[PDB]
């Protein structure tokens, strides 16, 4: 049964990932040391697994983070989630349509491509594409359109293509490991010559790092995307035969396993070819080109065509669905939750969605797209950490106090003054470890030059930190039994938030302007219109 | 009488990577030399990234697309981008603006330390292991904070070109850490350059402090 929840998580979790972001990331953020920033990103996604094990377990009825927020914790948060989440679907499916219509377009040949090019200019590629992906926009459309007439992702075909990508991530690997030399992660001014002429290339200091641990740092905030969909083995729904054992075995398995494949195949990627000469429209099959192997570039085009479907069809098919699920609460407008009576399905939430997903494909680049749906994750994740953060130390339902009522409370179990008390430490807790990241991010040459008042505040930050968290350590924790818990309830989801918010912090200004705007839209939504006729009003 | 006077600065292998020349009475001409902090490194210190290049060998690295040739095949944009995550060293154009940002900044700098020619009682400094700057208070000359000086030293170093001035140089794929080393009154009634002295210069950084030998020395002839 173990066995199942693990190969649930590692066929939930998306591998289609590695195949666009391994030579986005390798060649723009990180080098080679993209192995590295895969395992961080790795670790962090397995903290926010383990505390979807818990988010799950307080909600008998299965479904998304939005539902559990919206049952346990209250109608702004869940909102929150549910925008980030209709975030994260619409910015995957533009994502992989991009990445499907690269790879199709360097298979098919440059003029299919240099048709764009030749009548189509954005011409501001700080904000916009420096390239518009029109077909992307056609898949983008093709696929609403199946959608909207119910076409739903088949499991059986589902598992083939999960197959055929395995097979070819292995053959991937076992050509990285034949073609490939050690001497790409070691490549200095000598190698600095690349063969095709191409302009404004990132050299960097070369080698193994070349563009240092805060480039890896930035590729591993950018790769914690790709670790997404492990909440199936938190959300299994069926009975486990010893939850709180086999769920976070299977959880950590399965992210393993998902690291062990995107290492492998970063590594064959970053050994066969350099990594300023990666190909970012298409690293695969343009390495295997540089390496003789050629013809390679038919299987990956086979198995990436594949896996990239996977990917594309499992973001897509959820993302009406929350929009579905928001409107009927009156969280989002009513006029996404009507349903036709013609398909039983809801036509409009997903002409909705697929429009917005094929206007971000079409507008905006592959990478931005990729960093506007890791902070908007990230942001879910750190949310989910501290709702089940709060939620450990409150009364089971239906301001003054005294410093020995508060170090030292003597009730056994949560009183409303212990879940007031952790409302308040969790707020001001996550304020501290935005502040921490702040410095550490936009301070961190002044710490390295020790300037007092960056030092000052870092150390007092981190010690009031500790301070908190210490309160909440103290307060009791309620005594409902749960099918799965967080271990150390205490440190552990402060450190997924930690993590999680130190990742958004590693992201670009135009990720951060992209993602306010968001917000600010969804923030104008709810306090427009969806409180005043949300279906609980 | 009047000679041909040479001024060489030479690596930590002493050999000539920089020099210059006059007509000038022997001991009377005492010009300001300005080698290259990259050229001391030729050669040198595997840190620098020029151990495997020539005395006079051309700036290696790939044209900035900043520079006055403007864009080209396989230009860098590493010229433009934020250099705080770059090693200051001479093994690319943006290497050498990160050298040359580190040797200006205020808080960065680099210091300069006698070898042979100093007195006895700096035996503790250090041989050329250490650069002879094994502690503070070794070092003599440089731009750093604390400017320091002596009156026994027989040279000074300084930079030579401001950081605007070189700024473009460096775009230009051009070496563009030129030194200003002059000659002190000491220097000037020593008379031992034609056995040459040798000095150490360290980087002062959050670091390891990496750094290189380099020499000076006197050759003439018959005009
Ligand atoms: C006064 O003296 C200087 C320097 O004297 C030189 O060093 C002494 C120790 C001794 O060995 C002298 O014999 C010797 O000349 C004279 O300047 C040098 O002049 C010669 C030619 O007369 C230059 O020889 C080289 O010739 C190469 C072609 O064969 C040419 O490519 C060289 O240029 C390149 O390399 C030099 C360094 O070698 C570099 O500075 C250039 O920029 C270029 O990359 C070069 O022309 C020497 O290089 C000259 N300099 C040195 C330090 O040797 C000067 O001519 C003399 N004047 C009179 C009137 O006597
Ligand atoms: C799943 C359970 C059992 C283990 C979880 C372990 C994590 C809590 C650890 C593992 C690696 C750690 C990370 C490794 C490196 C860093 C970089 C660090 O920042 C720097 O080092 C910046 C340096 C610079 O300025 O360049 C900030 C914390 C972070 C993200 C660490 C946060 C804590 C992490 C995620
Ligand atoms: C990077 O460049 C260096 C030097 O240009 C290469 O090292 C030399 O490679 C040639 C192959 O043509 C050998 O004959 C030499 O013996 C090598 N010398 C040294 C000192 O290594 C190196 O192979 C290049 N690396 C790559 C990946 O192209
Ligand atoms: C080093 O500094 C000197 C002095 O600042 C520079 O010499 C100047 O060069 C410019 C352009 O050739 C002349 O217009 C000035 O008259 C020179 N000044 C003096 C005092 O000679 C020199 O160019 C700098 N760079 C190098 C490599 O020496
Ligand atoms: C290199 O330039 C030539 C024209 O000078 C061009 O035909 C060729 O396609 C270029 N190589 C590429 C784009 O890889």
């Amino acid at each position: 049964n173990t066995y199942d929840l693990v190969a649930l998580g590692v066929g939930s979790t998306l591998g289609a990932g590695v195949y666009v972001l391994a030579g986005a990331v390798a060649r723009e953020n990180a080098g080679p040391a993209i192995v590295i920033s895969f395992l961080i990103a790795a670790l962090a996604s397995v903290l926010a697994g383990l505390c979807y094990g818990e988010f799950g377990a307080r909600v008998p009825k299965t479904g998304s983070a939005y539902l559990y927020s919206y049952v346990t914790v209250g109608e702004l948060w869940a909102f929150i989630t549910g925008w980030n989440l209709i975030l994260s679907y619409i910015i995957g499916t533009s994502s992989v349509a991009r990445a499907w219509s690269a790879t199709f377009d360097e298979l098919i040949g440059k003029p299919i491509g240099e048709f764009s090019r030749q009548h189509m200019a954005l011409n501001a590629p700080g904000v916009l594409a420096q390239t518009p992906d029109i077909f992307a926009v056609i898949i983008i459309i093709i696929l609403t359109g199946l959608l909207t007439l119910g076409v739903k992702e088949s499991a059986m075909v589902n598992k083939i293509f999960t197959c055929i990508n395995v097979l070819v991530l292995c053959f991937i690997v076992v050509s990285g490991f034949v073609k490939g030399s050690i001497k790409n992660w070691q490549l200095t001014e000598k190698n600095f010559s690349c063969n095709n002429n191409d302009t404004n290339v990132k050299y960097g200091e070369g080698g193994f790092m070349p563009f240092g641990f805060s480039g890896v740092l930035s590729g591993a905030a950018t790769c914690f995307y790709a670790f997404v969909g492990f909440d199936c083995i938190a959300t299994t729904g069926e009975e486990v035969k010893n939850p709180q054992k086999a769920i976070p075995v299977g959880i950590v398995a399965s992210l393993l396993i998902c690291f062990i494949a995107y290492f492998g195949v970063s590594a064959a990627l970053t050994l066969m070819m350099p990594y300023f000469c990666l190909d970012i429209d298409s690293p695969l099959p343009g390495a295997f080109k540089h390496q003789g192997w050629e013809e390679a570039k038919y299987a990956v085009a086979i198995g990436s065509l594949c896996a990239l479907s996977t990917s594309l069809l499992g973001s897509m098919f959820p993302m009406p669905r929350v929009i579905y699920a928001m409107a009927e609460d009156g969280l989002l407008f009513k006029f996404l939750a009507k349903i036709n009576n013609r398909t039983k399905t809801p036509v409009i939430a997903t002409v909705t969605s697929g429009a917005i997903a094929a206007v971000m494909a079409f507008l905006f680049e592959l990478k931005d797209l990729v960093d506007l749906m890791s902070i908007g994750t990230l942001l879910a994740y750190s949310l989910v950490a501290a709702c089940v953060l709060v939620l450990r130390y409150q009364p089971e339902q239906p301001e003054k106090f005294s410093l020995k009522s508060i170090l030292s409370p003597k009730n056994v179990e949560p009183s409303k003054f212990s879940g007031l008390i952790v409302n308040i430490s969790a707020g001001l807790l996550a304020a501290l470890i935005i502040t921490v990241c702040i410095v550490a991010v936009l301070g961190r040459e002044a710490l390295a030059e020790g300037t007092l008042w960056a030092v000052f505040v870092m150390t007092g930050s981190v010690l009031l930190c500790m301070l908190v968290t210490g309160i909440i350590w103290r307060q009791p924790e309620s005594k409902t039994k749960l099918s799965f818990k967080v271990p150390f309830v205490p440190v552990l989801p402060v450190l997924s938030i930690f993590v999680n918010i130190y990742l958004m912090m590693q992201l670009d200004q135009g990720t951060w302007v992209r993602f306010a705007v968001w917000m600010l839209i969804g923030f104008t939504i709810y306090f427009g219109y969806g409180i005043w006729h949300s279906e609980e009003a | 009488q009047v000679y041909n006077i040479t001024w060489e600065v030479t690596n930590g292998d002493r050999e000539t990577v920089w020099a210059i020349s006059g007509n000038h009475p022997l001991w009377t001409w005492w010009p300001v030399l300005t080698p290259d902090l990259c050229m001391l490194a030729l050669s040198g210190p595997p840190h620098w990234g020029l151990e495997y290049q020539a005395p006079y060998s051309s700036p290696p690295g790939p044209p900035c697309c900043s520079g006055s040739s403007g864009s080209s095949a396989g230009c860098s944009r590493d010229c433009d981008e934020p250099l705080t995550s770059l090693t200051p060293r001479c093994n690319t154009a943006w290497n050498r603006l990160k050298l040359d940002q580190v040797t200006h900044k205020s808080s960065e700098g680099f210091y300069v330390c006698p070898g042979s020619h100093r007195p006895r009682e700096a035996k503790s400094c250090g041989g050329p292991d250490s650069f002879y700057c094994a502690s503070w208070g070794c070092e003599t000359t440089g731009r750093v904070y604390w400017k320091p000086s002596s009156s026994w030293d027989y040279i000074t170093v300084d930079n030579n070109l401001t950081t605007s001035q070189a700024v473009q140089v460096c775009k230009d794929n051009k070496w563009c850490n030129p030194l200003a080393i002059q000659f002190t009154n000491a220097g000037k009634q020593v008379t031992s350059w034609t056995t040459g002295h040798y000095w150490g210069l360290r980087l002062y950084v959050s670091g390891r402090d990496p750094g290189l030998t380099f020499g000076i020395r006197l050759r003439y002839q018959n005009l």
